[PDB]
RNA sequence: AAACCGGGCACUACGGUGAGACGUGAAAACACCCGAUCCCAUUCCGACCUCGAUAUGUGGAAUCGUCUUGCGCCAUAUGUACUGAGAUUGUUCGGGAGACAUGGUCCAAGCCCGGUGA
């Protein structure tokens, strides 16, 4: 019945070119940007969290080097601006 | 490797690459040392003139910038050697048109 | 030698306004799309339905990032900023005022270095508020190292290295009543209310 | 651009913290946004 | 793509592909 | 809200969870995959319609990345592990997956549920930037 | 300047090839990181390619060039197998592998272009 037209679909069509060349360079620079913002962040955080961690004596040295299982149950509760 | 030399020696072939900073070309003798003409961006009296460096301008303009400097040092004529995973669109379509409309025949 | 000063800190809750640009370009991509990479199904319509609804004919609009608690600046609630983060800070020693500055510290317990620092540092903290069951310490390892008196170490005045490590936050009332008669979140996303430029230099460590 | 597939509907969500970033395919629906426990 | 061509030789020699209802929602508006 | 969520909240977080050389190391989504059961076509057009719908770009199988990828799993993630509570496997590798067994969960389907109507194999699997069996389930449990 | 490094061409198996640990960039260079708007990508998809953007982020040891083990060939030893010409129905004269053994896994050579002081 209507598997037909559906699965077919109609390619529709309706234009205003402010809605089509709002420039999409700025947008890739804006974000290449705020990508490498964050990534300068991350990697001098990675290489002062090396430092401290080798800042500790041999008892964290060998008790503090491995990767932990304890923040893999991490559930957080994201927002809610309205309680139920 | 590539020709297979089959009646006719033509030397001097065209091949072209594109490093995303740089668009370098070179057309090269059989000899294969002396490089017969070397068209890059990443020249001296090029790296400021040029400002976009990796598009399609830049592109063509080496082109141009070859094949005057292959006309006027005569050597009318020259053959394409697309290395593997090019094809006829786009970086190299710039060169390959821009140089086959500075004058040279393919 | 050894100190253990974690903090907490409160997860933004909406999305920092990105510049105007990446909305454009997004809500445009989205129109161009429906151009060309659109092709509508049903083309009738969407057509099967049930009209009655919205019954409960209130949208969820939160009023958000500018919720009254925000326009007191109220760093004794948890309601500020909803688009930014929050750091806990507690007073520190009054002995000493840092450079004309009420002197604000985080829980940092000296001590020999007995147990398993990660559980000695998150105890640490459950003594400074009592030990409640909200908190969660990310990694065994620290955040990072700061030097105590290290040029007052040169005549051996008693040396201490703080590493930092990291809580966050789940819920929004207080996870403390105080230790020094003066608890204060951030807002601005940094220390200077709470501390001088040691950490406008380990600002390497917050984000 | 190439064309073959869609999705049209503008779709908010009624999560109590409020959901944007939806986006759906039944398209002439506009806004169907529920949420519960 | 090239397909434009092929579809404009194809409607110039033959005519009627489903550019026959491309071209109905196109001349309803 | 969930990449603007995972480049400040997770990112970081994992990598401090850890130890890596460099930071490029921390897992991440790289591409979804759906494939149902239902033999092939021809045997449901509806049913074939339902196996696009919740994806929204797909005719054969369907692989996803990118945007498609951050709104369907967006999606899911409300719907399914909120309110229903569905069963999920992760495999001891990169391999992360999950199945559907019905669709009628979700407001945005309900009432246009008469094209599913019936049960789907409907293997749902996210394939991460997944390292270690550790790391899949450090993502998706800190996916909520 | 002599020389070095990087990039392109070239030559080469001792100059290949996996493998693993390394040493790693920013001085410059190459790569990657990020999007997909028109050219391209998909028989679904920026996964691969491409187009578009990186002002100094990473070498993810992703590739990459680097450091040594270890990865085929190259070189040759003693012999045997086989065989040539011979008839003392093979007591002579030549040629001589496969495998076993050993060792090397080069000394070397250009041309352009950017850079390091010049």
């Amino acid at each position: 019945s209507l598997g037909i037209f559906e699965a077919e679909e109609l390619p529709k069509y309706k234009l205003t070119e402010e809605d089509g060349e709002r420039l999409a360079k700025e947008y890739s620079k804006v974000l290449m940007r705020e990508h490498r913002e964050r990534r300068a962040a991350e990697t001098a955080l990675l290489n002062l969290k090396k430092s401290a961690i080798e800042a500790l004596p041999e008892n964290l040295k060998k008790a503090a080097l491995e990767p932990d299982l304890t923040p893999f149950p991490a559930n957080r509760g994201m927002a809610t601006l309205t309680p139920p | 490797r590539p020709p297979r030399l089959f009646d006719y020696l033509k030397p001097y072939v065209l091949k072209m690459h594109f490093t995303n900073k740089f668009v370098h070309a070179q057309v090269i003798h059989s000899p294969t040392a002396t490089v017969a003409c070397s068209a890059s961006s990443q020249e001296k009296a090029l790296r400021e003139t040029m400002d976009i460096t990796r598009d399609v301008a830049a592109a063509s303009k080496i082109g141009k910038i070859l094949g005057e400097r292959l006309l006027m040092k005569d050597i009318p004529a020259v053959t394409i050697q697309m290395k593997k995973e090019q094809r006829y669109h786009g970086k190299v379509k710039a060169v390959i048109d821009s140089v086959r409309e500075a004058g040279v025949k393919l | 030698k050894i100190v253990a000063s974690v903090l907490f800190e409160r997860l933004r809750v909406v999305i920092p306004k990105p510049d105007p640009a990446v909305y454009a370009f997004q809500e445009f991509k989205f129109n161009w799309q429906q151009q060309f990479r659109r092709r509508y199904p049903d083309e009738f319509l969407d057509i099967a339905k049930n009209r009655a609804k919205g019954e409960y004919q209130m949208d969820y609009v939160p009023a958000p990032r500018i919720t009254e608690a925000d326009k007191n600046n109220d760093r004794k609630s948890l309601y500020r900023a909803l688009d930014k983060k929050l750091y806990l800070l507690i007073f520190g020693k009054p002995f000493g005022a840092t450079s004309d500055k009420p002197v604000w510290h985080f829980p940092e317990k000296v001590y020999d270095s007995e147990p398993t620092l990660r559980k000695c540092a998150e105890s640490a903290l459950k003594s400074v508020v009592g030990d409640l069951t909200h908190t969660y310490f990310v990694g065994n390892a620290p955040m990072a190292h700061m030097a105590i008196q290290p040029t007052e170490e040169m005549p051996d005045l008693p040396s201490y290295k703080r590493f930092f490590f990291k809580c966050s936050v789940v819920a929004a009332s207080k996870y403390d009543i105080s230790n020094c008669e003066d608890f204060v979140w951030v807002t601005k996303d940094e220390l200077l209310e709470f501390f001088p430029e040691q950490a406008e230099f380990f600002n390497k460590m917050i984000i | 651009v190439g064309k073959v597939y869609h999705f049209g509907a503008k779709r908010q969500m009624a999560q109590s913290i409020g959901q944007i970033a939806k986006f759906k395919r039944r398209f002439n629906e506009q806004e169907a946004e529920a949420a519960e426990e | 793509a090239a397909a434009a061509a092929a579809a404009a030789a194809a409607a110039a020699a033959a005519a009627a592909a489903a550019a026959a209802a491309a071209a109905a929602a196109a001349a309803a508006a | 809200p969930l990449n603007f969520h995972y480049e400040d909240v997770l990112r970081q977080d994992l990598l401090l969870k850890l130890n890596y050389a460099n930071v490029m190391e921390v897992p991440g989504l790289c591409e979804i995959r759906v494939v149902p059961k239902a033999p092939y076509n021809f045997i449901i057009k509806n049913g074939k319609l339902a196996m696009e719908i919740p994806c929204g770009q797909k005719f054969i199988q369907s692989t996803l990345r990118g945007h498609g990828m951050s709104n369907f799993l967006v999606r899911i993630l409300t719907v399914m592990s909120l309110l229903d509570f569905p069963v999920e496997i992760r495999k001891n590798s990169i391999q992360f997956s999950m199945e559907t067994e019905f669709c009628e969960f979700s407001p945005e389907l309900e009432d246009h549920f008469e094209i599913f109507e019936h049960i789907r194999g409907f293997n749902v699997t996210i394939i991460t930037s997944a390292n270690t069996q550790d790391e899949t389930l450090l993502l998706w449990s800190g996916f909520l």
